[PDB]
Formats: C-alpha cells, structure tokens, sequence
C-alpha cells in the first residue's frame, strides 16, 4: 500500500507500507528515506497525533492517504 | 485550585517555589519551579497563594516571550504548529500528564505532544526506568519497547504457544513488577552522569514529576509537599536509592538535622 | 451482558454491559468502581486497543470475555 | 512485607502492610504505635503525597520502603 | 626483581609522583603506594624514573611504622602488634596478587582476611561495587549474606540436589555471578558514588584488579597507572560511571581530554 | 561440646557449639558474649586463621580446645 | 558477541569476538580492521594490561565491553 | 589412581594421585595442567574444603573421585 | 645465641648475638655484615618496635628466631 506523508515545508514523501504496519516502522521509513530521527518525529492524520505502538489500520489509515509529519527541533 | 507559595534563599537570592497538595498538578508545578528556580519567571514577593490560572498565565506568556526570533522558515513553521497543539494540551499539566517511557535510557520517551511543553521551554525530562544491561534475557524481553508497548507484548505472549515468546513475556512482567516504583539502579547511575551540575530539570518517577538538579555530583529533588511548607530546612531531598530514604537539606543543600 | 475486566495486578473485575455499550461507556463503567480516568485507561482483547468511538460488538466481544486493562503512565 | 515511616524529628516507625492496604488503613496503623490521629497524618512517597483513598499497590509502594510523615494543617 | 617506572604529574598544584604498572600482579602494593604518594605522605627524590620493588616495599613499612598510632591501651597495643607481624608477613603477597572475599551487600562488606590488615594498620579504605539488586528478591534470597567463596560453595551444592527451591537457588545464583563478571555492578556504582567521600584516597577492588580511587565534584575516578600511558601528560584520572569500562581519561586536574 | 576462646591479653570465655557450627556463627556467639562485631574478630587456630565459611570439625576443632581472638582497630 | 576498541585519537573500532578468543586473536582482529598490526597494539580494559597469551574470559569480558587500545 | 576435578571453567580435568598425596601436591599437579597458582585454589569434596596440612586419605578421598575446583579472587 | 634479620624483600642474614646485647649492638652487628648504615635501620620483632637503649633479653628474644629488617630510605 501506498500513502503519503507531507510536511509544513510541502515535501510530499511517499512511502509502501502495510496496513499492520506500526507507527513506529513508519516513522523508520521516514529515518531511511528523509533523514528524520523517529522520536523527533509527529505525524498526524485526521487531525489527532499517531501513537508508536499502534497501526495505520487501527487509525483507518487505507490507499493513498496523506499524512502530515511535524518536526522536532 | 489554589497553591501555596514557599519562599526560599535560592543562591542567596529571595526565590518562589510552588507547593503541591492533591495529586495531579505535579507537571505544571515541575515545569514552574524550574522556572522560578532559574529566575526565567519572577512573583511579586508579596504573594503567598496562587491559582492555576496566574501559574499557567505566567507559563503562557513565557513561551510566547521565549520564540526564537531568528530561525529558518522550516524552524518558524515547525514552532508554529508545535506551539499551537501545546497549549490544547497544556490545560493537562494541571490533571496529569501522560508519559510513555522507553527502558533504554534516561532521555528516552516517546515523542507526545505532552513531551512539546518541555522541548519549547528548553527543560529536558528524565526519567530511571532503566532495564540492566548486564541481564541479557531481560535486556531481550524488553529490547526498544515503550512501556505501552511492553504490557501488551505480555498480555500477548501469556497467551502463544511458542514457548520462548511465553518466557519472554514472564521475564517482561518480573522486571515492571521488581522495578514498580518506576527507578533502578542503572537509572540511578545514568542520571548522576547525564544531568549536568547545577541543570534544573523535570524527574518522572513514579507516576511523579519532580524537579530535579546536581549540586557538587549528587542529584537532589525540590521537596514540593505541602507538609513542609513551614519547614525552612527541608527544601532539597537528595536521591541516591530506590527506597525513597533521601536526606532531606536546606536550600544550600546542607544536610538538615533531626529537629 | 457480564464480562471480565483484568488488571495488571491481577485483579478481575466483573461488568455488567452490553453489545451496543461505547468503549467509552465501558471505561466510564470501570471508572464508577476503580476511580480511573477513562483517558488514563487502555483496554486490550484479542491484542487490538478498544478505540473509544467503537462498541463492544466492533471488536466481537462476547459474554464472559475477558478484557486487559492496562493504564496509561500518568505524572501527577 | 514491612514498610518504615520517618518523622523530621529522626524516628523511624516499622509498619506491617499489605500491598492492598489503603493510604488510611496504613496512618490507622501508624496510630496504633504512635497515638497520631490519621486526620493529622500527611504520608510522602519520593515526594508525592499518598492520598488516603488510594492503596499501596496505587503508590508502588515496595517492601523496606521509606515512607516520610508530617503533620498536616 | 621488578622495576615499575614512575609518572610525574600535577596533583594539588605540586608535582607528585604515582607508580606506574607493565605486567600483570602488583596492583595490590601499587594501588596502596599511589594513595600514599597522592596523599604526600610517602615522598620520592624529585628526579626517580623508574624504582624497584624492593624500595617500593621499604618506602611501605617505613610508613606503617611511622604511622603508629597513639593513645591506644595494652589492649589495643598487643591486638595491633599481633595484627602488625601478620600483615609484614604477607606484605609480599603485594606484588603478585593479593586475595579477597566480597560479600555482596555492601561497598565496604569483606571477609576480614589478614589481607585487609595492610589496610586498617594505614586508614586506607577498601571498596567493591559487586552488589546484589535489591530490587530482584530472587538473587537476593539466593545470594543471601553469602561471601564469594560460600556462594561457589552453595552453587556446586545447589546443583546436585533435589529440593526443587535449592537447585532455582544455585541457579539464580550461578546466573548472577556469571552476569557480573566484571565484579561491578550499577548498583554498586550508586553505593560507592554516594559512599566515597569527596577528596578521599582509596583502594577498590575490580575484576582481579586494584585500583586507586578518589572522588572530584561527586564524580568517581580511578587513576591511570598502565604504562601504556606512561607518556599522556593529560591522561592521569578516568571516570567510572558504567560497567562497559568506557570512562573519561581526565588529566591532573580532572578537566576532560581532547581527543588527538 | 564447648570450646574456649582466649584473647592475646588471656581472657578466657566458654561457647556452646557444635562441631558442625562455622566460624561465622561461632564469632556471632562471641558478640553475645563479648560485643564484638564479627568483621572485627579474628580467630586463629593451630596457628592458622580460621575461615568465615569453615565450620569447626573441618579445621579439627575438638572439644575443650582453645580458639585466640584478636581484634582491629 | 561484539566489543568496543577506543582509541586516544577518539576512533571507536567495532569488533566481532568470542570469549574463548585469545588477545592475540583479539589483536589479530584489530589488523583485520585497523591498519596497526599486532606488534604495535597494547590493549587496556578497566585499568588492566589484557596481556598476550590470556583470553577474554580470563579477563571477564562482557558483550558491549569498550577496551582501550594504545602503541605497544 | 585417577581422580576427577570440576572447575567452575566448564571443564572436568583427570589427575594422577595417590591416597598418601598432600593436598599441596594435588594442587601442584594442577597448577601443572592448568597454570592456577596452588594457593589461589581450594578444593571442595562432599561439601567440605580439602585443608592443606591433610592428604587425600583424610577426607576418603577413592579412585575416580570428584573433586570441585574454584579460586580465591586474587587482585592483579 | 643464633638471631636471624629478614628484610620484606626477602633477604634473610643469620646473625650471632648475646640476651645481654642491646639493639644498638644488634644493628651495629647488621652493619657489620651488610654495610647498613645504623641509624637507617627499624628493627622489629612480633609486631613491636624495637629501642635503641634495650637489650634483646627486654623483649625476650629467644634462640632462632627472626627479627624483622625495615630500611629508612631518603
Ligand atoms: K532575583
Ligand atoms: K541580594
Ligand atoms: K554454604
Ligand atoms: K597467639
């Protein structure tokens, strides 16, 4: 599957992911592609903050959806 | 909500603390007491109690007060949108706090939006809840998970017929019992070494935020319980054990006699 | 409904519910007995986390089912 | 398992208690050895108050634990 | 016999010498020698490269008996004499190895040995951090008040028996001395950071080693004596804040050294 | 069966002990009597000093035989 | 397992060992890695000389142990 | 005869004694074998600790006996 | 009677001395055979310091048995 995470600067990231796939492999994907360490990392979909331990699919996270990734600095 | 004010000689200087009665407010008073502490915050000298509303007033127009002025339009819009989902969650500092430590070292929690309210004031947050390295079967039960992820990593395992699954899951339930009150030992090292001498910071233990310093290499907590408000001599309390048998000191950190 | 609420401590607790109940409804439950926030708790069954929008019957929990409740670390 | 209390006088009380003993059941016990009332008890844990509704088990609190006791007002 | 080259550094301001160490066996007499020297209470003539072990030795008994002590009674006079001739009588043992039985519950808990008289006779403290976790009741039930040499004891024992409890206490027990090879454990790091008083000279005692320790701004720190640093001006003092021996080589006055 | 235990000064003191009791308990006995700590006693037989763990019979300690204690300071 | 090497200059070499590898064999690996042959290693843990001929056991290694390498 | 001694090392070493030997000589013979120093060792059989004065027969010490081979910690 | 002076190093010399001898004498009598200069010479015996001004029948020093060498070095 297919989605993308966008950030503040507009850089559209797309990443192939499953839906069992947790937030933290996510934000792994994020580490090999972007550079991003992930505990300095938010993403946000729907308007509420993601949590490690929990998954796209336990968020209805499906095909093509965006995320939005918030830098900690 | 109201708190009572406790005045203390704080580097020969007449300085403010703010004192904790019910449970709850522990992460907005940390967060302030560092700040009075390091004089980033001033009170009127006159004051004895104060309510949540001037405490979080107070905090409010600091982090405004405190924006980087220069930074790069990447810096600005990260703040931006940091800042905005702090102050939705800062009503929770007064309540609560909700924090979700890794065992792997001091620094280590996951990235919250209960984490942006200490990145934007500069304060870093500590926890103990250190695993030991020298036992590699609880170092491999517990590996890189957060503690959300751990007990239900043992709910799970109690649960499966791989049998090492299953052990990993006992030995992941032995160490969050044997290590409850949320410190070891290997923590207690850890931090001695990673807090700096004299750096005012923000403890988590215990379901507990405390404010945390180093003087002369031992690690100390502000005592912040009503109870001891009339006590002029016990304002620190040193940590150097798990049993919570500290030794209460001054505001010079001078061991206080029995009285 | 009756189902079984097990803490970390070993206790079990005992609900009356039924199917149709919200997550959130069921921690309001466990709230009246145990004094939990209910953002402070976390249930689990069948390894999955009980969002508080869904209902019991979201998660094909039956009668005489046991839940995890495992808490939130909350600084306070 | 025993747990010990310590005034800012310097005495320290040995007390008998149960995990699932409440804040109030353990300030009953320390009036049985003492003569304090519980209502002029105030217990601390690593500097957090110990609420008398709540138990042991709520606080952590484990065996040889060194609890501190003040007056309150 | 052996010769050990000397290392002079700026300790307090003053040049003061310390022994320096090639081959394995004499931690004992030098961990003892460079508390004496850093404490100035044992002085070399200011141009010595390199002293044998015999002078090394002299230079040790000339002290203990100027370091006699006074206002003792017949009592203690005849304990101590008796103590004297006993611990002059190993005082070889020094320089090839000298022995020791922990117990695993205090920084300063021994066997007390006729090798721990050297140490009473000149006030120099000995220190361990092999310390059981008190929070693991399993190893703390297994490993009791056991010294080291009853803990091998009672795991060959444990591990023959029938009682299902004794063969899960030598377990733990075997467990545990095989996790703690090193003969350091945090817990210990944590006693003996808070049991060492600042500026105080001593000896410790890990993995088969002797170290001299002293403790600056709150910080432990054990002197660098293996002659592979014989030359690093800047390289006198390491810290001991972990188990992985990976401390912070400091030099004379405990500031941090550059990496070059 | 009783053994003595002489100081340097010549103090004689009688233990109640058991061939299988180890010196450790045999120095508690002596601090019931005498006040000593144990890690502040030294116990010398046949002249060779005596071991923490070793009990009596391994070291042939009969009855009626004379241990020497001698303190530290 | 795998042990740490710090050096003076502060390089950190990584290295894959047993502990029944002798410090020959330990130093041996270090050439295999670093440039400095054997001749020329001398090699500290915890204040010790890990002295040739020895193994790693007989000096109480650990996994994630850092032993500090300097001229011989 | 042959007698049999376990160290702490994983190791089980056969030795060549006589029921005359002194302990010391059996302690010789394993510093010959294994490089430990004779008074860094202590010898353990039924539970108790071969003392040096003795010889093999004092403690009924027969063929094909074990022996239990642990060391003092020795500083160096 | 046959006196014997060990040093810690390990060096052991037999000495032939008299009760009535002081322990001036007897390190006099160490100096002879070791070149030592006196008064850079510690005598000991069971742990006692020996005095100048005493005489080996003071500390009761019997036949074979060893007195105890301690050098005062710079
Ligand atoms: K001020
Ligand atoms: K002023
Ligand atoms: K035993
Ligand atoms: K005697």
């Amino acid at each position: 599957m297919q989605i993308f995470v966008k950030t503040l600067t507009g850089k559209t990231i797309t990443l192939e992911v499953e839906p069992s796939d947790t937030i933290e492999n996510v934000k792994a994907k994020i580490q090999d592609k972007e550079g991003i360490p992930p505990d300095q990392q938010r993403l946000i979909f729907a308007g509420k903050q993601l949590e490690d331990g929990r998954t796209l699919s336990d968020y209805n996270i499906q095909k093509e959806s965006t995320l939005h990734l918030v830098l900690r600095l | 909500s109201v708190y009572h004010i406790k005045w203390i000689q704080w580097k020969e200087e007449n300085t403010p603390i703010i004192t904790q009665n019910e449970n709850g407010p522990a992460p907005l008073l940390a967060i302030l007491n560092v700040l009075l502490l390091a004089w980033k915050v001033k009170l009127p000298p006159m004051m004895e109690i104060i309510t949540a509303e001037q405490l979080m007033e107070y905090l409010g127009d600091y982090m405004l007060d405190a924006k980087p002025k220069e930074i790069s339009e990447i810096q600005r819009l990260n703040y931006e949108q940091n800042m905005s989902d702090a102050m939705a969650i800062l009503h929770k500092l007064q309540t609560g706090l909700d924090v979700n430590v890794r065992f792997t070292g001091v620094r280590v929690f996951e990235y919250t939006p209960e984490c942006i309210v200490f990145d934007l004031l500069d304060i870093p947050l500590y926890h103990g809840w250190l695993v030991d390295p020298q036992i590699d079967d609880i170092v491999k039960a517990v590996g890189n998970c957060s503690y959300n992820q751990l007990v239900e990593k043992i709910i799970s395992c109690k649960q499966s017929d791989n049998s090492e699954l299953v052990s990993e899951g006992f030995v992941a339930e032995q160490f969050l019992n044997n290590t409850a009150t949320q410190l070891t030992y290997h923590g207690l090292c850890e931090l001695t070494s990673t807090v700096q001498e004299g750096e005012l910071c923000v403890f988590f233990r215990n379901n507990h935020f405390s404010t945390m310093t180093k003087y002369k290499g031992q690690l100390y907590l502000l005592v912040t319980d009503q109870g001891f408000l009339t006590e002029e001599k016990v304002v620190w309390e040193s940590l150097h054990n798990v049993d919570g048998d500290g030794n209460f000191c001054d505001s010079e950190f001078h061991l206080r006699p029995p009285s």
